[PDB]
């Protein structure tokens, strides 16, 4: 079952993104294990894994489609030097990933194209839940409990 | 004491047993390299069988106060491929089976029985669990054809 | 090798100042309270005492003595952060020492002795790397939360 | 623990490597489930998770060592159009990364680096006994069952 | 709950469609089975009986909106000789269905009847991920394993 | 008290140095095959280990300083039944030092020191009546029949 | 080339102590003693899955197994004749994979190079010291003590 061009191409560029923050996401996990923020380290490990999902369910979409996945193109990573940082740039490409989704959504909806627009609702959900609300509560976090407070609940048990 | 011309056939069988067994388990991972999963577990549990039937004639030439040859070796008959390899192990069967049936013949002539029983034994492994498996092998080759049979052999993925 | 039996009974004496600087460290850990670094400090010297074991193996089968008397400095810290750069400056020369009876290990083809090496030095590197994480946590959560992470169950 | 540049950027070509297999990987293990080869996706995906270990292994080698890791930059994905290029590709990727691995592990017995050493042999000796002869089996497979054989086991239950 | 008479209308219609699937999925798989086919005749035989759970929610569906089910009437069904008749068959009937199903869907957002839009969204992706997929795969296997190969596997154990 | 902290640091550094002795006598008897000598004495250091770490315990809650670098001189014996001398004869001056604590322990009001030292020197004259029992039955059994006692399984 | 000949001579190595071994098991077990016997059997056990080992990275590096050539088989008439030929098998079996080790280090191939090592940890640390034991303590306990022990339950 052929699909709208222009539906692949906007399923290509949510691809993009999605591995380019799977990456992200696999280099903040592991500079987390290397600081000891543990706690950190296993949230944005199962963060990585829901990436690498979506990443997943967007190819499987394609290729039914048949159309075909752009895995080599990658967008920019934007790699924090601090936790608070780490945190502002997952928050900014999850904000960017919202807005981009939204618009495939929209398309999706025009073509007439609509387990292509579940799927994606799907992972506007799991973006918007699972990512933008809990980076957005660290965000918050950080500013209440202060720096030292989050660090020491972001170590765990040492 | 077992006789000269007994301890002589056992060690004679022995050597067959123990050429068979290391034929068997280049075979086994040759055939384990290639991908053949399936063929390569049953040919090694046949050599495993082989390695056992040796250990028993070990036991039954010691307790006959003779001494084992173990350093000896018939020539490794080694195929370059599936059908060849089958091919090979059936011959070398045969020619064993040819030998043990000697063997228990020299055994009940010289009136040594838990022997005869022992290379009896041997001879009904040899002659189904061996050939009998490597004869439908080829049989199977023929009908089934080589690209089948080998899928078959390869079982899983 | 007389050579590759002095590296081994050199490793041993620094494994067995290691056992005995973190048994203390961990003894005065939990004298005041701190009971998850305390118990952390008494793995890592249990770690450390079956890793001796395992090289006073290997020295025996080589058929040379082992030398449990000698005993290099011990580096004991009066507070928490000060044992936590004592047990990284200890590991760090530790360590370098192992490189060195690796390398001559290889040279001498004693290929076991230096897979045993090689298995020490893992465990010594995360050591290394455990010991620099806690002291840039001391760092980053400040030393009244460190301490208080170190306490753990009260 | 610093480590050494030389090291470093080895480790980085390596982890780079095994990203883009990773993804190369991943894109076959979707093609293959797409084409209803649910015994070779399922291979292939393994496959894919065992390169995501490598590459967090090697990441964490590197961050260990004081170095920044390399993700944003992929190599070059070759692609196949069926089974048999799929095998091809990822058997000349292998030899390829376990080329640059013996290479690496020839510098890091150079400089008296052994726990990267360490890491590097235990990555050969993955990816040679679970990936090189896997894939080197899987074409004189082909081979010897011929195309059609082989794309019924791969097929598994239809 | 009165519900629009157009929606009534396309639902009715889109019941017609999921009962013909539902005969001819009866007929293909009882051919299956008396060919001795047991692998596809369990799988047509699965899919006929998600078929009639498909109409059960969508009678339910129709008469929740105050209408009368439809179920006297059914399309004409396109019986096969030959295994590949009969995928071929099936898959042009189920992509028809996909094609009703869209412009119900579409109909429905325009009409604001969204738990309708709901439950046909749900339908419409059974029918592209069980349905479709699978026989699209199937025409697919056919071509590559080849016809012998392919009956070989859709035959069994025996 | 001051001489109650330094008695008990003379304590320890026999409780040290009788770990290290048992240890190394322990992996000998396993290197030369005598699996049972060898688990008993290994078993032995074990115990040693865990009075030490209550020793240092204790050491610390009196504030004091537990003095873990050094060591006593090691006895270590060539064969067996020379190593089971040597492991008594240890015992024996650790034996005599302890009472001569337990006395000033007793004279300085030190009572739960006592109460753990007398503990020390239960454990202490059972294992040397154990080695005791050990050396007479070298002499009755013969020291070929004692060392294939002492081999255990093969 | 030369580390699939040197392969296939460490193979032919590995095959000959699994025909030396299996025979020793056998007139040992023969003789009555089901100890020795046990733990030679299991020895041979061990030497067929190296050899298998050895087999397959051969196979894997587009070779051809000699699994025909094997060399001479040292047997011995007493249970120390045993278990000294035994030894001499095993230590130039040891001698040949240290040199098999470091050629395949020059040779750049670190995956036979690691198959080599473990199986030189298996020869050195659980075969050529256990026959070393064996031969200290067929004289440490006497030989009428050891067959003793080696009889197990008679
Ligand atoms: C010198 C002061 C030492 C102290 C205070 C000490 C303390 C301890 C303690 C408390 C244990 C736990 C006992 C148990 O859990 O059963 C232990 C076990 C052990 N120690 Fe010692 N030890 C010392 C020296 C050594 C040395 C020098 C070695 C080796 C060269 C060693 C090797 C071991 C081993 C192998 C264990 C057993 C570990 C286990 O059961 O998992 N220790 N030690
Ligand atoms: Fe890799
Ligand atoms: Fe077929």
């Amino acid at each position: 079952p052929r699909g709208s061009p222009k539906v692949i191409s906007v399923l290509n560029g949510l691809l993009t993104g999605e591995l380019t923050a799977a990456d992200q996401y696999f280099v903040h996990a592991r500079m987390l294990e290397n600081w000891g923020f543990k706690v950190l380290y296993e949230r944005i490990e199962h963060e990585r894994h829901d990436e690498l999902d979506h990443a997943g369910l967007l190819i499987n979409r394609i290729l039914f489609l048949e159309g075909v996945p752009d895995v080599a193109s990658r967008a920019a990573l934007n790699i924090g030097s601090d936790v608070p940082k780490m945190m502002a740039n997952d928050l900014a490409y999850e904000l960017q990933v919202v807005d981009e989704l939204k618009a495939a959504i929209a398309l999706c909806e025009s073509e007439r194209d609509y387990d292509t627009r579940r799927i994606l609702v799907h992972l506007l959900e799991e973006t918007e839940q699972d990512h933008v609300r809990w980076l957005e509560v660290q965000v918050g976090l950080i500013d209440k409990l202060g720096l030292k407070n989050y660090l020491q609940s972001a170590a765990g048990e040492i | 004491x077992x006789x000269x011309x007994v301890x002589x056939x056992l060690n004679x069988x022995l050597x067959x047993x123990l050429t068979a067994x290391x034929q068997y388990f280049x075979h086994a991972r040759m055939x384990x390299n290639w991908g053949f999963x399936x063929l390569x577990x049953x040919x090694x549990x046949e050599x495993x069988x082989e390695x056992x039937x040796a250990x028993x004639l070990i036991x039954r030439i010691l307790x006959l106060e003779g001494x084992p040859x173990x350093x000896x070796x018939x020539x490794l008959x080694i195929g370059x491929x599936v059908p060849x390899m089958x091919x090979n192990d059936x011959a070398x069967e045969x020619x064993x089976x040819x030998x043990l049936x000697x063997x228990i013949a020299l055994c009940e002539x010289x009136x040594d029985y838990x022997x005869r029983x022992x290379l009896x034994x041997x001879l009904e492994e040899x002659e189904x669990x061996x050939x009998x498996x490597l004869x439908v092998x080829x049989g199977x080759x023929d009908x089934l054809x080589x690209k089948n049979y080998l899928q078959s052999x390869a079982x899983x993925x | 090798n007389r050579t590759v039996l002095a590296a081994l009974n050199d490793v041993l004496r620094h494994q067995l100042t290691a056992i005995n600087q973190y048994f203390l460290h961990a003894r005065m850990m939990k004298n005041w309270g701190f009971n998850a670094l305390g118990k952390h400090e008494y793995k890592e010297s249990i770690e450390e005492m079956k890793a001796a074991d395992k090289l006073i193996e290997r020295i025996l089968l080589l058929e040379g003595l082992p030398n449990l008397q000698d005993l290099g400095k011990l580096l004991i810290g009066e507070n928490v952060p000060e044992m936590l750069k004592n047990d990284f400056a200890m590991e760090k020369d530790a360590h370098a020492d192992l490189v060195k009876t690796i390398a001559l290990c290889e040279k001498q083809a004693d290929y076991v002795s230096r897979d045993l090496l090689s298995e020490f030095l893992e465990e010594c590197e995360e050591r290394m790397d455990f010991y620099e994480t806690q002291l840039e946590l001391v760092k980053k959560m400040g030393e009244q939360n460190y301490l208080q992470s170190a306490v753990g169950a009260l």
